[PDB]
Formats: C-alpha cells, structure tokens, sequence
C-alpha cells in the first residue's frame, strides 16, 4: 500500500499528521441491508 | 484572419463555463495544484488558493 | 497607506439579539434615512456646550453606540455570501439601491416573510461586497464610520484613541492651517476636519492629516497637563477654564513665555477610557472619530492581542502577534494627576487644587447616580418585553467604577513629550 | 434526503462543475456550535473555561431517525 | 394497586369508586422496541 506524487498531493498516505484512534462512538458502518417488504413498498 | 474568426465564433457560440474559475478585478488568483510559479517570481497581483482545486 | 479593510460588528450583551428596536431605530431614522449618521450625530450633541438629553436618547455615548448596533445589525443582509441586498429584512426596514443609499419599509411580501436573525462580533471584509470592491471613493467614503465603529466595538470599555508625537510632522503649510485655529474650540475644530474629511478622503501623509495628527497630540498633552501656558509646544495649548465641570471647554491658544525643548524622533501609543462617565464627555468622542477619520489612508500600527477579548483577536488590519499596550484611565484620578503635575511645575496653588477636587467629586457622584438610574430602567424594560429587548447605552459592570492604570498612562503620556 | 451537506467555494451562482463545492462545517452555520446548543438538559458546562471552541463537522438526520429517535423518548 | 396508604388528596388507592375492569381492546403496552436498523437511520 505504498504511495508517491508528482508536484504536489493533497493527501500522504505514508505521511505525518494522520490519525488512527478506533472508538465505540465512531464505529463502522455500509448500507448492509434495507427494509423492502413487498406489501410496504407497494 | 479566418482562424481568428473561427475562434472568435466559438467563444461566441452557446454554452457555460464548466471550469471553478471566474474573473475578479481585485487579483489573479491561482489554483491550488496549478503548475505555475509566478506568484513565486512576483510579490504583488497573484494570490494562490488553497481551497480551490 | 491602509492596504486591508475590515470591520468588526457589536457583540450581544447578554442578550439573544442586537439590542436595538423598531422605537429606537425610527427614533434614529427620524430626520433621515440614510443609516452614515456621523453629521446627525454631531448636529445632536450641539458642539459640546451642554449635557444633551432626551427620553430615547440619554446621553451622546447612548446615541454613538446605538449607531453601532444598527450598523451593526443591518450591514449582514448585503455581506452574505449570496450577496444579495433587498430580498430580506431587518426589523420592518430594508435597503434601497445597491449602493447602500438609505433604509425604508419594507415591502408587503417581505413583511410577510420572516426576517434575519443577526449574530454577534462578526468580522467582515469590504472588498468581498462587489459594488464595494468596483467603487473606490465609495469605499473610502464609507470606512471612515466604519473604522469609528470598529474602534469603539473592539473592547468592551470606551472609545480608543491613537497620539503621536513627531517634529518632523511641522511644515509650512501645517503652520498656515494651524494658524487659523487661534480661538476656536476643540469642538469647532473636530466639525470642520470630520466635514472636510467626509467631503474628500485624506492621503496617506498630507497636511490635513499631519494637522489632525498634531491636534489630537496638542489636546492629549494639554489634558494630561504636560503643556500649559508656562511650558508650550511651539507656542500652542490648549486651556480649559473650569477644570473637573460636567461640561468641560478647551480652547486652542498661543503663548510667548516658554517653549518645551523636544527630543528628537517618532512615539506614538493608544489611549481609551474605563470609568462609565465618559458617555457624557464630548471631547473623547470626538477624539475617538477624529482617529477612526484618519484610519481610513493611514495605517496606523498594530494593537498587542493580550489587551484585547479573544473575540478580537488576530484582526488582518487591527490586532496582532506584537502590538503596542492599549492605556486605559479614569477620568475623576486623572484630573487629581492634572492638578498634582501642575502644582508640582509651580503654577497652582492648594486651594484651587481643593476647589478643582469638589467640583469633580460632584460631577462623579452626579453621573453615576444618573447612569445607575438608567441601567435600572433598561433592565426593567428589558424583563417586561421579552421579544423586543434592548439596551440604550453600552453596558458596565460595577468593577470598572474603581482607578485601574491610570497613574501608568499618566506616566506614559508624560514620557511621549 | 441523506448524506452531508455542501457548499460553494468562493463565488455563488457559479456552481458548474463538481470541483467548485466543499463540504460545510459548523463555522459556516454557527448555530450548530457547542456554545450555541440550548442547555436544558445540563449538559454542557456553564464555565467558558470548560467549553471547546474548535471547527466539527455536519450530516444530515433523515425523517425516519428523526422519528423513531422522537418516539425514543416516550419510554421515558 | 399500590398496596396499602393513608393521604387521600387527590386520589384514593383504598377508597371506593375505583375500577379495575380489563378487556380485549383496553389491553396493555408500552415501548418493546423500535426500529433503528443502521441502513434505514442512514
């Protein structure tokens, strides 16, 4: 997961400054999943 | 003179401007990753900025 | 040369709004529209030469800031970034013409629709405003209230003023214009610079500035008690015949006995007073617009952020990282420092340092009793109407009835000369 | 709707291209501050000392969160 | 309900005029439960 820019970048993979702090609060979460039943959706 | 024609036509034509840039009179203003570096070599008129990308 | 030009609004004191009404802002709009009201105001305080008064309007310090808070208040409609200037409204009033000409009523659709919820201590840019940035000399025009403004909303005490002193402001010209100044009143002198100033905006170093320059240095030197009629600056002072009155006098004057031998170079500092008195003294007022006229082409230095509320801090052409101190006084300690200097230069006696003591000590215990008076009733209004609440004088704590550093501005000032 | 919400980049009436937008903060709209939260249930300390004054972020509550977490409440 | 008490201000749990009568359509609930998915909150 290496990274490398010309010029310039907006954002260093490898860089300093980044942030890795998990917590309950921020979680992680998709769309797993939705509420499709035939006779609500109609 | 007909190239000029034509380019002038096409500045002409319809459309928009589908680009973040717009013109003020109060400075030239300059993207963030452009490649230029005159507002390096000048010290008054160029103001680069950061949000614009 | 002022190169950025920023202004910074009132804040909220305590209140969820600006405290400003419907009554209030006709009152101020009564005998004009346009909302620059600095010829209205000077009109109003009628040269300084009595205790102005009146059922909206207490005091000339109650007038200034309620200029400010409808400033205040109505400059956010045109200064949102969709920049549009006469599709909203503030308290029943909108703007007419782009160019910020003048406040009517507004229009029956927009009295229907909801009006705009102003917020407090913003900070905004004049170049941002279009027509702001295509017109220069409407610009200028405008900045000099503006920098009024910002110069009395910048803290939460008085007005702040700006001295300096230099001997190689002095020119011929300078000479010839100050010359015709021989028997007018400070009061005089500060109307006829603000209308000449209002009519064409100063350059950076010309003689109308360098002249205001030396009068604001002339009057702060005269009243701290440093130059008299024994002890002058080049043959100038200013005398004030009844010292510690309510309404106080100062008139330029010239004098042969002695000149004051000055060093040579450049020193300049910042002055404002603490005590609540100073809504009924003409002179700082004057003083204050005096500087916030010269602020428009000027430039003047940097103030230190320590001596301001974090609100006010890091402004791009106010405050900064280093700045000069900000001096604040009380008004009742500095006429006993006036009194103790000029005994101690051998020109008074005791008694009329006794005399000058009681009339001041009588004049204090007047105006606090009036202030406290008037505080009380504005907070009574205020918890009678809960959705009309104002305030009609800048609010003050009891804290700031005590001297604070006063002896060190005394001391300060002294040491400019 | 969904999602976050955002907003033009310098100049309005000029939003063209997907490059001319940037997410909107709690700077933009200050009412959605710490400091301007109504403090009925105590929460947020009453010292200015004690309250954070920092930039946050902002997202988009849909009707059916604001619905269920409104019937949350009847249980208490 | 309430076992046992002696106030009788406002109401009376031992007085008379009270009635207990449950029924079919009276029934009893409260809040079991809801729907907080985390695809439907978003």
């Amino acid at each position: 997961m290496g990274n490398a820019s010309s010029i310039v970048q907006t954002i260093n993979v490898t860089g300093d400054g980044n942030v890795f702090k998990p917590s309950a609060e921020t979680s992680s979460t998709a769309v797993p999943s939705l509420s499709l039943s035939p006779g609500m959706l109609n | 003179n007909r190239w000029l024609s034509s380019f002038v036509s096409q500045i002409m034509s319809d459309g928009v401007n589908e680009t973040p840039l717009w013109p003020q009179e109060r400075y030239v203003q300059i993207a963030y990753d452009s490649p230029s570096v005159v507002d390096g070599a000048t010290q008054y008129g160029y103001v680069r900025k950061n949000q614009l990308r | 040369a002022r190169a950025a030009f920023l202004f910074k609004t009132v804040g909220f004191g305590g209140l969820q709004n600006v405290p400003i009404n419907d009554e209030l802002s006709s009152h101020l709009l009564r005998a004009g529209n346009s909302p620059w009201q600095l010829t209205q105001f000077l009109d109003w305080i009628s040269l300084g030469r009595g205790l102005a008064t009146s059922a909206l309007v207490p005091t000339a310090g109650s007038r200034y800031y309620q200029m400010s808070c409808l400033l205040s208040g109505t400059l956010q409609i045109p200064f949102r970034p969709n920049h549009r200037w006469g599709d909203i409204r503030f308290l029943r009033l909108v703007w007419s013409a782009p160019t910020l000409d003048g406040l009517v009523v507004a229009p029956p659709q927009v009295l229907a629709q909801p009006a705009l919820q102003a917020q407090a201590d913003r900070v905004y840019d004049c170049d941002d405003y279009p027509f702001l940035a295509r017109d220069p000399r409407f610009k200028h025009r405008v900045y000099q209230q503006l920098s009024a403004v910002t110069l009395l909303n910048l803290t939460g005490f008085g007005p702040i003023s700006y001295v300096r002193v230099d001997e190689d402001m002095w020119s011929g010209d300078v000479n010839q214009l100050l010359m015709n100044y021989f028997g007018h009143t400070f009061a005089e002198i500060a109307y006829t610079l603000c209308q000449a100033s209002a009519n064409r905006p100063w350059e950076y170093d010309g003689t109308y500035a360098r002249m205001t320059q030396i009068v604001l240095s002339l009057f702060w030197l005269s009243y701290v008690g440093v130059i008299h009629q024994q002890n002058t600056y080049r043959t100038f002072y200013f005398q004030c015949n009844r010292r510690g009155d309510a309404a106080e006098v100062w008139i330029l004057s010239c004098s042969l006995n002695h000149s004051a031998q000055i060093r040579p170079g450049n020193r300049s500092l910042f002055v404002m007073p603490t005590s609540p008195d100073w809504n009924m003294d003409v002179n700082l007022i004057l003083s204050s617009t005096l500087t916030g006229c010269l602020c428009s082409g000027s430039q003047l230095p940097l103030i230190d952020n320590n001596s301001v509320p974090a609100v006010s801090r890091n402004i791009h052409g106010w405050t900064g990282r280093a700045g000069n101190q900000l001096h604040g006084f009380q008004v009742r300690r500095m006429v006993t420092e006036f009194c103790d200097r000029l005994r101690r230069d051998g020109v008074m006696t005791q008694a009329q340092q006794n005399q000058v003591e009681a009339l001041a000590d009588q004049t204090q215990q007047f105006k606090r009793d009036k202030l406290e008076t008037w505080a009380r009733e504005d907070d009574q209004y205020n918890q009678a109407h809960p959705n009309s609440t104002m305030f009609r004088t800048k609010p003050f704590t009891n804290a700031q009835w005590g001297r604070g550093n006063t002896g060190a501005t005394s001391a300060a000032i002294a040491a400019l000369i | 709707p969904g999602g976050v919400p955002w907003i033009a980049v310098g100049d309005e009436t000029s939003v063209t291209s997907p490059g001319a937008l940037r997410r909107m903060t709690s700077k933009d709209i200050p009412e959605t501050a710490i400091i301007n939260t109504d403090n009925s249930s105590g929460a947020v300390p009453s010292e200015s000392a004690l309250v954070p004054y920092i930039d946050e972020p902002l997202v988009v509550v849909t009707e059916h969160a604001i619905t269920n977490f409104t019937k949350a409440e009847m249980a208490l």
